[PDB]
């Protein structure tokens, strides 16, 4: 019945009571096939000409890491509204931005406009506290869940949930699921996050961020995994012999 | 005043100064994504004469999640929450064309600087099974309750099974007028002498 009084009454989220063909992993294997070797590169973004990133990508996962993120060096919306993420998006291709659960779910629709894209899905990242049953000032709830925005640009399986527990304090990470749902999409192969660390870099991915220790990105090197007659695969087909 | 009370009306021609001040207003509105209303005729809605001080809740899908956002702030509100409502079965397992879309989005609006409200009770995810189509879970109504026990509330586009105590519901598809609170049925009377609702 009422899991919103029970949350009142007992603490457990509403969504700790969530309860739970055989296809999807032929195409993971074709995935993994065609995937690029994992590619990264150490860079302050905010100082960073982004422009240096070539080719124009298809899927661009944009992670930056909000002061919200750290309740108990953070961007502001000012500075991501402020990044020339329309200068190397491919004139179609696809975003997802990490937008949290306050004034970034209205400021981050400003910038998916600003760069040129149109809203398509709303990906809730809902958290449980099964193992554990503080407000910003303007809440009027107890904010559980962030969102991750998916604009498209140009012309033109899961569902629009992630269900996790919530991670321990100080942990920033957001669920590697967001990756399986990108990459399911069968979007094409460069694929960009930015504000990536050493722990999200993955085959497929060219990750970009501060943080890095290492990197072995060469801009010439990237472009040869997508030149003829490789030019246009989804990442969901098998290789060209 | 506090048992349900209901306005049978076109909410584009309905005079809603006469219906006084609202701790909370609550929409479901037939955006263009039954008849719906066009996006002028949702911005031209006099939402701001109905509050001073308190929240909106506004239901948003597709575009509207857009253009809901847009007529919150032309209305005069600030986004400061927004509750989705993941929809299960009976057994509570979940039940856009890139994704399948397990949740309906209702954005939470202030507006002024309202005071005594028991913010931070409950939670921004609702759990709760799809009862029949465009149906939103009654959950909600209990979360506006204890955030603002005992206030005057007021619900447009809502339906004969929305109306609640404590709140006035306007609908097209309501039966009637059914007012009870004496102020209220003055400033009826005056403003629809003839208990009409024209233009
Ligand atoms: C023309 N001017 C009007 C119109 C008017 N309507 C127009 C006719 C229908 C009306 O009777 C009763 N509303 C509905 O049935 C209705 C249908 C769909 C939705 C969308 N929603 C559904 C619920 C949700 C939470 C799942 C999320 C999505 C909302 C409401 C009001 N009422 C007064 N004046």
């Amino acid at each position: 019945n009422d899991y919103c009084q029970h949350f009142v009454d007992t603490g457990h989220r509403p969504q700790n009571f969530i309860r739970d063909r055989e296809l999807i992993r032929l195409k993971d294997e074709l995935i993994a096939k065609s995937n690029t070797p994992p590619m990264y590169l150490q860079a302050d973004i905010e100082a960073f000409d982004i422009r240096e990133l070539t080719p124009k990508f298809d899927v661009i996962l944009l992670e930056p890491p909000l002061e919200e993120y750290y309740r108990e060096k953070c961007w502001t919306w000012d500075d991501i509204m402020k990044l020339e993420i329309d200068e190397i998006a491919a004139p179609r291709s696809f975003i997802f931005l990490w937008c949290g659960s306050g004034e970034g779910l209205d400021l981050g629709r400003v910038c998916l406009r600003k760069w040129g894209y149109r809203r398509c899905e709303d990906i809730c990242w809902i958290k449980t506290n099964k193992n554990n049953p503080t407000l910003d000032p303007k809440a009027v709830f107890q904010r559980t869940k962030e969102h991750c925005l998916m604009g498209i640009k140009g012309t033109v399986v899961d569902i629009d949930l992630i269900i996790t527990e919530e991670p321990e304090i100080g942990n920033i990470e957001k669920p590697v699921e967001i990756f399986h749902i990108i990459e399911h999409f069968c979007l094409g192969r460069r694929r960009l996050h930015l504000f990536g660390r050493d722990s999200t870099i993955r085959p497929g991915w060219l990750t970009v961020g501060p943080t890095l220790t290492n990197s072995n990105y060469n801009a010439e090197t990237y472009a040869s995994y997508f030149s003829a007659p490789n030019s246009y695969l989804t990442g969901c087909t098998e290789e060209i012999e | 005043l506090f048992p349900p009370q209901w306005i049978c009306c076109d909410i584009r021609y309905l005079d809603v100064s006469i219906l006084g001040k609202f701790a909370v207003v609550m929409a479901d509105p037939p955006w263009d994504i039954y008849g719906t209303l066009t996006d002028d005729e949702m911005r031209r809605l006099n939402i701001p004469v109905l509050q001073d001080d308190g929240f909106l809740f506004l239901w948003v899908t597709g575009r509207a999640m857009e253009l809901g956002r847009e007529c919150l702030n032309l209305w005069g509100y600030e986004r400061v929450d927004e509750i989705i409502w993941v929809k299960t079965n009976q057994l509570q397992r979940i039940i856009g064309h890139w994704l399948n879309h397990g949740k309906e989005h209702c954005l939470v609006g202030v507006k002024g600087n309202p005071q005594g409200f028991n913010q931070g009770l409950d939670c921004d995810v609702i759990v709760a099974e799809v009862r029949s189509t465009s149906h939103k879970p009654d959950e909600i109504y209990g979360m506006i309750e204890r955030l603002s026990p005992g206030t005057r509330k007021i619900e447009l586009f809502g339906r004969p099974h929305n109306v609640q105590p404590n709140w006035i519901t306007l609908g097209n598809q309501l039966d009637g007028i059914h007012l009870l609170d004496p102020d209220v049925v003055a400033r009826f009377k005056q403003r629809y002498p003839d208990g009409i609702i024209s233009k």
